[PDB]
């Protein structure tokens, strides 16, 4: 796809240019809309031994080439354009990389006509800032799973994410409060796995 | 008094509070007990089971027949009620009764035959009041000799892993019940005479004002409903 044209399009200003490294950090590199079309092509570099990848300081520039499919605006900051990203080292895809070693067994399995399909059911908690507490100190009671009143207190979080889902066509489903104080779970519709993979590194 | 006169004296507290903590031990006072000729034998020595003659098992039935008004006496307050039948401690036992039973040299009774020659009733706590506490036992006991009471079956199990496998009575589970059982008893309410009536008021309004305090259990488990 041409990502120089639709940043003008769209109005992205910048892109993302994203990987997952071995410990799931997200890591990635804010390159202006100019620069679009020369890394689209030849990747972002980056020194791999600063991310968890487990190289060496003296080894050559990893380039992490995006995935133009994967492009998400974001719906919250749509000036940026997000991209997720195969590592590539010594020109050819690095198998250490996360998303590399996916796709090799995807291809594997491509290649005896079985298509991994998956979703996943991403829970997490809101907690203040500082970490010392959940979010929500009315959230009290023994049994609180699918309390809709602490589901409702936190409407505009949930409901602007949920919207966000729904716009990048993900179809999303349902939401709500889940079994531990503090803590919440949003579906979407299954895709094929590295559909899903993407869309799980997105989501969080 | 002494106790209490000392621990202040030396900058402490002392209390016989029968449960001062919710997940510990509570204060108990067992009391050992026999019965005594004028010539100095001991009637409770004998040839039966451990040591103890027919008119000790007589006697511990008394305490067994009459154990639920007994319960009042000697667990005269509403806080004595937190102490029998007590979810398990952080120490791993209550050491308290749950049941109107007996066992040998077994601690998870209401009564313990600790050796030869008495019985330990282990149903008082640190609330019962030193004078009606005895008298209260003696009526029941007597009565107990002058039926021929059958206490029933000793029971050498952990009341409190094996409640369950056995039938068991359950002793007063609040100071209200066990005052109504009181009131009901003939021989414990004409042994001590008008004291018993006059416990018993006296017991009734305590009850009355403590169940009309409200507790933090309460606010934080039902603002919300
Ligand atoms: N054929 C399928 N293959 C893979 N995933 C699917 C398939 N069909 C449905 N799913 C997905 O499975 C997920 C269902 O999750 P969820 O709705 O939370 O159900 P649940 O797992 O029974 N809920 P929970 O009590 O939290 O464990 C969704 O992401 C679905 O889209
Ligand atoms: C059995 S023990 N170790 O003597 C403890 C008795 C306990 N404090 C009680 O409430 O009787
Ligand atoms: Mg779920
Ligand atoms: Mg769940
Ligand atoms: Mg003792």
């Amino acid at each position: 796809t041409d990502l120089a044209s639709i940043a003008r399009e769209k109005g992205i200003e910048f892109f993302l240019i994203s990987f997952t490294d071995l410990l799931g950090v997200q890591r990635a590199k804010l390159v202006p809309a100019r620069a679009i079309a020369d890394m689209a092509v030849n990747g972002a570099g980056f020194a791999g031994f600063a991310a968890w990848l487990d190289m060496s300081p003296a080894d050559a520039d990893i380039l992490a080439i995006p995935d133009p499919e994967s492009l998400i605006q974001l719906p919250w900051k749509p000036s940026v354009g997000w991209l997720a990203a195969d590592v590539h080292f010594e020109g050819r895809p690095f198998p250490k990389a996360p998303r590399v070693a996916l796709k090799s067994v995807l291809a594997r399995a491509a290649g005896k006509d079985m298509h991994l399909k998956h979703g996943v059911e991403c829970e997490f908690f809101l907690i203040q800032p500082d970490g010392s507490a959940i979010s929500d100190p009315a959230d009290t009671q023994a049994k609180p799973c699918y309390d809709q009143d602490a589901l409702m207190r936190r409407f505009d979080v949930i409901a602007e994410i949920c919207s966000y889902m729904v716009d990048l066509g993900w179809g999303p489903y349902q939401n709500d409060h889940e079994d531990a104080n503090g803590q919440f779970e949003m579906n979407w519709d299954y895709a094929d796995a590295l559909v899903t993979a993407d869309r799980h590194a997105f989501f969080k | 008094f002494m106790v209490k006169s000392v621990a202040e004296r030396h900058g402490l507290r002392a209390t016989f509070m029968p449960k001062p903590f919710a997940h510990l031990t509570g204060n108990g006072c067992h009391t050992h007990l026999s019965m005594w000729t004028a010539a100095g034998d001991n009637l409770f020595e004998g040839d039966g089971e451990l040591g103890l003659s027919p008119t000790a098992y007589a006697f511990l039935g008394g305490l067994i027949g009459h154990a639920k008004g007994l319960t009042a006496v000697v667990n005269p307050t509403v806080n004595s009620y937190k102490r029998l039948n007590a979810p398990v401690t952080v120490s791993g036992a209550t050491w308290s009764p749950n049941t109107i039973t007996y066992g040998g040299n077994n601690r998870t009774h209401m009564v313990r035959i600790p050796d030869a020659g008495r019985l330990e009733l282990r149903l008082p706590d640190g609330a019962a009041n030193p004078y009606l506490m005895p008298a209260a036992i003696l009526a029941a006991g007597l009565d107990g000799i002058e039926t021929q009471a059958d206490p029933g079956q000793r029971l050498d199990i952990d009341m409190y892993v094996e409640g369950h496998s056995v039938e068991a009575e359950q002793l007063p589970l609040n100071l209200l019940d066990a005052v109504r059982a009181l009131e009901a008893d003939e021989v414990l309410a004409g042994g001590l005479g008008a004291a018993a009536a006059a416990f018993a008021k006296f017991k009734r309004a305590e009850w009355a004002d403590y169940k009309s305090q409200l507790t933090e259990w309460e606010r934080r488990t039902t603002l919300d409903c």
